[PDB]
């Protein structure tokens, strides 16, 4: 189901909690995590926030 | 003559002279703010007899007394009354006392006597035997008791000419006026009337009787009266009139009014509920269908409801016979007095236009609104039209009501709050499932703000108390747990399983119910749940629950959740104390106790115990030296110098709403993807079904305190009650306390002499008194003996003498006051 | 080291290693999700003076202050904000304060620190020295307040070592942290950095400085920095870079397309109608070519400034802008600072939930909203909800067009509904909308403007009413039967509003009632309105019904005084024998000004029966809310509304050996109080209290509210008057005589007489009636011998002191 807000961040630390979380680093040059598993009808996924863990 | 309706006298002693041909008034008699005219002793009304519906007396200025005013008034009969009293006496200045010294039986109601700073002689009349419901009175203000005297005809003489009886503790005489005592009949003539000379009236008499056992003689009738005979029901000629008198046909057709009406053998302005006219105006009466099928036509085509006085006329109605527009804003009593005066409607021939009703949060008002015809029809064949309403939700309880439209379209437009599935639920049942098309029925501005889906808050457990309701109910998440920002649950005292939602809550805040909120519990293991507390033990709450949620995502993905309504009889409880507790002791050995059943029914009130025990006397009297002066009644000079509201939940709302869409940008932007005294024994008894009972077997004028216990259901397991209590004296034994033999005299050195009498075998009480007066030819001289000095020496001295036919007597004060004197003794004082 | 272009300090304290060595960041600084606490903790930077954009913590665990990691962070300059903050806290466990104690400013960015549980020095911080737009600040999910005042060094160490201020109006010390309180200085440097040694800094200068003036030791540098040194602008061979500094050129050379140079500032890429230039690629030339702009979202919402600054210098827009401002206050500004270049709207342009938009006007130099794409319902112009909305800009200075697409108003009270139809006539989009999409009832529903008036043309008045009339209103389209609501409201005073409110119910609110102008055409329309206190003063406009307008002059109308009501909870008092306290209340109803308060008393004579009783014979002494409680208040109400029903009819016109006595009278003027002087000793009055108002010539004063006071008793004066006599008489006894007081105390009720041979063992009782008939009292057949007596008067209000003995003699 949907995970949004102190259960979003703690899901995802369950997910990573010690492969760590990713940073962008883009060189000066996209819904996000809280619309593709809270605000939009998409629903959360346990293999889909392991694509915001650092690997 | 009879006299009537509804005497009013209100600036002048002139305005009284009305009374002067009445001896019976079908009416108040009302006297308010008269100025003192200066005429004294004038205008007195003795032909007064009966007063039917109640005597109120406000600011009648150098009025002394009532009785200079009516006399003869011998009975407020109280058909009518004055907010439950019949005897009303408010800021009667100059007042003296009631002195109504012919008031026999004042036949219903309370007596309130309030706020006349010099009136005396309430607590000398006995009400209980002028009254069944003393526990009503409300004798409030006045001369405070301790200042008044109170002193009855005879006293002051040492000649007292009144009758005595017991309320409570205490046992006086009883009188309305320093001059005149209350009339009371004697034993025998149980439960009747009397006349002056104590001969028992007629049976069916009322107060007082010219001459005994005669129907003819009454100046009052218990029941009714017919052609100066009292008689138990009217005569099959004749038919009861104004709760007094009998009369015929032939005079009920002549009162000017249709006429009044004849029904169940009583004649009446208005024939009663669940009666109508024969047809047209006809005096006699039928049963009707429903409530009584009335008309209720305006010479206006549309009536405008715009102010909860504007529906007024209405004022109970069946058919109305033009068009409704309802309009109202504001005032905060809206539906509970739009059902008072619409809820009977049950058809409307024209249209039903709500419009700009910005107060309604329900139509549910037009409780019985079976039919709206249609045979008139707004524009565009609009019959049911509903404008611009900022706060309906709701238009009826369609589980529950059939509304019908005969003819013409339903119509809705610009309301917020109420749902167009509660829309489309009345066209399914009001029969227009086809009538209106699509601009109708917009659903752009219908429901647009509105919590039309719910999801069911189920109740996981419940617990009960004398005072408490401790309720839980299933953990909520919406799709977004963050807008769940509380839950509030609603209460209400709910005694019948019909209560809905809106049983109030129209837009003004504050409402029927009482409500409470209950935040999302922190421990997510915990459910949520409130303690209700301030409940009444055994009444039955309807309790609900709805969640508060924000409205972020709009498009009706909100999901606001509702409870069922809950209906949870707290437990029961130990009775409160039964009121009022009182009594009377018609004889010696005997109290009759009354009293009234307890301030909150905790349970189904099963009996009453009621518990007398004796009381001992010494502790207070038995070293008083009553042959001392008491306290005199000094006067006191003057002293004494010099629930969250809507805009804060709101806040809380928005608050939430700033702090969901914040922690959505904190997500969205750092998250990135991988590329003598003894103790006497007790009595009990229990009475079932019955505020009264009658002690018996009790000793003479003892002090017994009353205690009593309601009790219900829960008895074996919580015991009765809290007591409450009286204080009951018994009725002293006649000559008990006139001494049991005869007294002699005895000589003592120099011009003194002894006298000696006997203690009475079982005296009413202590005897705290003895009273001697002596004298040559005549009783010239008092004196008297403290119950100590008896209990010191028998008798008592008598000092310095002189030679000569020296007499004395003997009396006995007890604590019932004094007996009969002793049989005089002759001595003399030697040279 | 000067560090960018932006921190991401994530899931590591030994990442926080990072800033061993930076000591400006040119960019964000993110401390974020660190778990590892017991691991590792233990981090200071003292070299961190300046953060360009902004610092956010988010959920850093164990962290006990930021007084730990960042001592001398100075300056937060804010020039990309996130979500309107230069300073989020956020989710911080066991933070326990701030403690960035010499951050002195905070330029261009609020402040929100939010669901930190332990924070307990967030409201002690006087963020008014530190940003100007402390109204942006969100603390609201602080830690609760019941435990986190007074904890400033102004008091833990014994005695201040800080000082104080004002927020709002209250006033408290100002502190970080324990150890340390805010950095203030002197209004002599109120408008400079001030320095640690509190002398004022250097013009220019923004942070702190060590030495008192030394120029070059600004810690952060106001407007521009350049190569050690602070400027007002860049010298004019620097260009302006990242908001905070100036560079020679060979550094925004060195930025891997580079940065552009243009307006003496470097950024990513020419601004709109600029092109980098040909064979000089670096400069940038005018072409005019538009900037377009995009997200991968095709609709943009746009609740802060940084949602709007990521189109900082577009000029058309490739998209939907869903405005959606619900609390940035005065970020009008820089939403036109951000946006107020967009000529063009591609998509839609949907304002809903906007409250803090007081006016659209923002969108400068907007110029089309096509509408290539459009919501629900076809419109390209939405706008609902926006409770503070004035404005749709429209005015007559600049039109707007959409291409394509209808338009929508609904809920925007304050907007007046002449703006949504001159929107209309500015944009031509006269041809799309319904009336159930612009609708008359929820916009333009408060704080309308207007220009049709309605005049009184009559007024009348009387005590429970008020009748008005206007003219006649009609306009060229004589449409329909136009229906005047008069609007009446209870008026205290004259600051009063219009119907501009969304308080449908509440105390006073503006009540409605509707009237229909009438169809004989020589009768103005008026209304009896009805039900009105005597003398309050109403508030009346009239109105008009379905473009439109006809609104009139609010009139104070007041209506005529009647009789007031009585003077409530009457009180008294007597300190002294001969005079009376009195005291009441305003009347429940005025009913007009309270000029003065008539006050009447009245001797009540001595109750009758004192003079009958005999006061010696015997007596015995004998003694020992739910809807039912508000059912029973009421019923208790409406019996004594009947009474005030009876008395309120009732007026009272001013004046222009016992048996009765004059009335007394006087007007008191001044307060609910009065003496009333000259008084019997211990006599009983009548006060009548008669409130009055300033139309009592014509009407009266109230009926009275009355209270029977008794006047002290005269110590002294009822005590006999002179020296008791007696006398021998037959039968072996005495006649005691004694005078009877001159002013008893009510009266004198019994005389008792104490005697004996020795010792006044015996006593007597003599009642008033004996009294008055012998002038004193038979003590009849003493015993033979010496002896001695005295007596006591028993008045109403108690004993007088016992006489003068009296040594009698009885003789054998
Ligand atoms: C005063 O006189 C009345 C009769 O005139 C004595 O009897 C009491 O009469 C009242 C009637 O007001 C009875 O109360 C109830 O009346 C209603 C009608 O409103 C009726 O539906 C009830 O069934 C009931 O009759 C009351 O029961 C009755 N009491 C007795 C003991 O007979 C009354 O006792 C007299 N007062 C005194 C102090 O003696
Ligand atoms: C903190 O520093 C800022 C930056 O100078 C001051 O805020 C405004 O900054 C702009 C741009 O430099 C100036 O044009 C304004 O004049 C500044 N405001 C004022 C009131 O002068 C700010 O004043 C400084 N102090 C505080 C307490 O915020
Ligand atoms: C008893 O109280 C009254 C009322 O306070 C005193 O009389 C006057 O009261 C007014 C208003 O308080 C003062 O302004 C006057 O100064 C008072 N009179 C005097 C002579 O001071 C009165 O003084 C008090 N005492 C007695 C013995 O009457
Ligand atoms: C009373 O009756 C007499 C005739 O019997 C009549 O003259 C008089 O006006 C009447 N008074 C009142 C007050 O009815
Ligand atoms: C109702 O509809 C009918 C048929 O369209 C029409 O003749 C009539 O005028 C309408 N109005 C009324 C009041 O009947
Ligand atoms: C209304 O009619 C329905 C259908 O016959 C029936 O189930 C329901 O009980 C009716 N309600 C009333 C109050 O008559
Ligand atoms: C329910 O029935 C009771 C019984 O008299 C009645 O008073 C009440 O008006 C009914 N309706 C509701 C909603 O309680
Ligand atoms: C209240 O009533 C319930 C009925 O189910 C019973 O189980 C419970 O024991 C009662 N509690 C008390 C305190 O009487
Ligand atoms: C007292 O009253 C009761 C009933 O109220 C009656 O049974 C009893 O006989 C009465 N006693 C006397 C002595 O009248
Ligand atoms: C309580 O009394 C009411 C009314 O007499 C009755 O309907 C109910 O069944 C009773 N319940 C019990 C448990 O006695
Ligand atoms: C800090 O200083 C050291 C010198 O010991 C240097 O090697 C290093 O590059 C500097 N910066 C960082 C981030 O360590
Ligand atoms: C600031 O200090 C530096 C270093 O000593 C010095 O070069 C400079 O002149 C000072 N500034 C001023 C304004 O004196
Ligand atoms: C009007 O002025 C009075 C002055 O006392 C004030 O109390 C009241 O709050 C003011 N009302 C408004 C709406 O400003
Ligand atoms: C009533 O009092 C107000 C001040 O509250 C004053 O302005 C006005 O003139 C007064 N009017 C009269 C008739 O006393």
């Amino acid at each position: 189901d949907k995970l949004c807000g102190k259960d979003l961040v703690d899901a995802l630390l369950l997910v990573c909690g010690e492969k760590g979380v990713y940073s962008p680093k883009m060189g000066y040059a996209g819904n996000g995590i809280a619309d593709v598993c809270c605000t939009s009808a998409n629903g959360c996924d346990l293999n889909f926030l392991e694509k915001f863990c650092k690997t | 003559e009879i006299c009537g309706p509804g005497i009013d006298i209100r600036n002048d002693y002139q305005q009284l002279k009305r009374l002067e041909n009445c001896t019976v008034i079908e009416g108040y008699l009302h006297i308010l703010l008269i100025s003192k005219a200066e005429d004294y002793r004038s205008y007195r009304f003795p032909k007064l007899t009966v007063i039917t519906e109640y005597l109120l007396l406000f600011r009648v200025a150098g009025l002394e007394s009532l009785g200079d005013l009516f006399p003869n008034l011998t009975v407020i009969r109280g058909w009518k009354l004055f907010y439950n009293y019949a005897l009303v006496i408010f800021e009667m200045t100059n007042l003296k006392d009631i002195g109504l010294y012919n008031l026999r039986n004042i036949t219903r109601g309370a007596i309130r006597i309030e706020k006349n700073a010099d009136l005396c002689y309430l607590s000398t009349v006995d009400w209980s035997l002028i009254l069944d419901a003393v526990s009503n009175n409300y004798i409030v203000g006045n001369k405070p008791p301790k200042e008044c005297g109170d002193l009855c005809p005879g006293t002051m003489e040492e000649k007292p000419m009144c009758e005595k009886t017991t309320i409570n503790n205490e046992y006086n005489y009883r009188c309305w006026t320093t001059n005149r005592c209350q009339k009371m009949c004697p034993s025998t003539c149980g439960k009747r009337a009397c006349t002056e000379n104590n001969e028992c009236c007629h049976p069916e008499c009322l107060g007082s009787c010219s001459a005994p056992d005669n129907d003819t003689a009454c100046v009052a009738c218990r029941h009714y009266y017919y052609a100066g005979v009292c008689v138990p029901a009217c005569p099959p000629n004749t038919y009861r009139f104004e709760g007094w008198r009998c009369v015929d046909r032939d005079f009920c057709a002549n009162i000017l009014s249709e006429g009044f009406v004849i029904h169940d053998g009583e004649c009446m302005q208005e024939c009663p509920s669940g009666f109508i006219r024969n047809g047209s105006q006809s005096m006699y009466c039928i049963p009707c269908e429903g409530p009584c099928p009335k008309v209720c036509e305006e010479e206006k085509k549309t009536k405008t409801i715009d102010s909860v006085t504007s529906a007024q006329m209405l004022q109970g109605c069946t058919i109305f016979k033009g068009n409704l527009l309802i309009n109202i804003r504001r005032g905060n009593n809206i539906a509970s007095e739009l059902e008072n005066f619409m809820g009977l409607i049950e058809v409307v021939t024209g249209y039903v236009k709500i419009r700009h009703s910005h107060a309604l949060v329900s139509l549910s008002f037009l409780k019985n609104l079976r039919l709206i015809l249609g045979e008139e029809q707004l524009e565009g064949n609009y019959s049911f039209y509903v404008l611009d309403n900022q706060n309906l939700q709701q238009l009826w309880d369609w589980d529950h009501r059939n509304l019908t439209i005969k003819a013409g379209k339903m119509y809705f437009a610009f309301n917020p709050k109420l749902c167009v599935s509660e829309i489309y639920r009345m066209e399914e049942v009001t029969g227009t499932k086809g009538r209106q098309s699509k601009g109708d029925i917009n659903t752009r501005n219908n429901g647009e703000r509105a919590s039309c889906e719910s999801d069911v808050l189920h109740f996981t457990s419940t617990t009960t108390s004398k005072n408490r309701i401790i309720i839980t109910w299933h953990r909520y998440r919406p799709p977004d747990y963050r807008d769940l920002i509380s839950f509030t649950v609603y209460y209400k005292e709910a005694p019948f399983k019909n209560v809905t939602e809106y049983d109030g809550q129209d837009a003004c805040g504050s409402n029927s119910w009482n409500m409470v909120d209950v935040d999302l519990p922190p421990n997510k293991d915990v459910e949520p749940g409130i303690l209700l507390h301030g409940l009444k033990p055994w009444t039955q709450y309807a309790v609900y629950v709805k969640a508060v949620t924000l409205t972020m995502v709009e498009n009706d993905h909100i999901r606001g959740a509702k409870s069922e309504i809950l209906y949870i009889r707290t437990n029961a409880s130990v009775p409160s104390i039964p009121l009022d507790v009182l009594s009377a002791s018609n004889s010696s050995s005997q109290l009759i106790v009354k009293w009234n059943p307890p301030s909150l029914p905790n349970g189904n009130l099963s009996y009453y115990i009621v518990r007398w025990q004796r009381q001992p006397q010494d502790g207070y009297l038995y070293r008083h030296n009553y042959c001392s002066k008491d306290k005199i009644p000094i006067r006191k000079y003057a002293d004494g110098t010099i629930p969250k509201t809507e805009a804060e939940k709101q806040a809380e709302k928005e608050e939430a709403e700033y702090r969901k869409v914040f922690e959505n940008f904190l997500h969205n932007s750092i998250f990135v993807p991988r590329p003598l005294e003894t103790e006497y024994p007790f009595f009990e008894s229990r009475v079932d079904n019955k505020e009264r009972t009658v002690i018996s077997n009790l000793r003479p004028f003892t002090l017994y305190r009353i205690d009593i216990h309601s009790c219900n259901h829960e008895a074996e397991k919580l015991g009765c009650s809290a007591s409450n209590f009286v204080f009951a004296r018994t009725m002293p034994a006649e000559g008990a306390d006139d001494i049991p033999g005869p007294v002699t005299w005895e000589p003592r050195p120099e011009n003194s002499i002894f006298l000696k009498w006997p203690e009475p075998e079982n005296p009413n009480g202590l005897i705290l008194m003895y009273e001697i007066k002596y004298g040559s030819q005549v009783e010239d001289q008092r004196e008297c003996v403290s119950r100590q000095e008896y209990r010191k020496y028998g008798g008592a001295k008598l000092n310095r003498l002189n030679p000569g036919n020296y007499t004395a007597r003997i009396q006995a004060t007890s604590l019932s006051g004094n007996g009969s004197w002793t049989d005089p003794v002759f001595f003399y004082v030697q040279a």
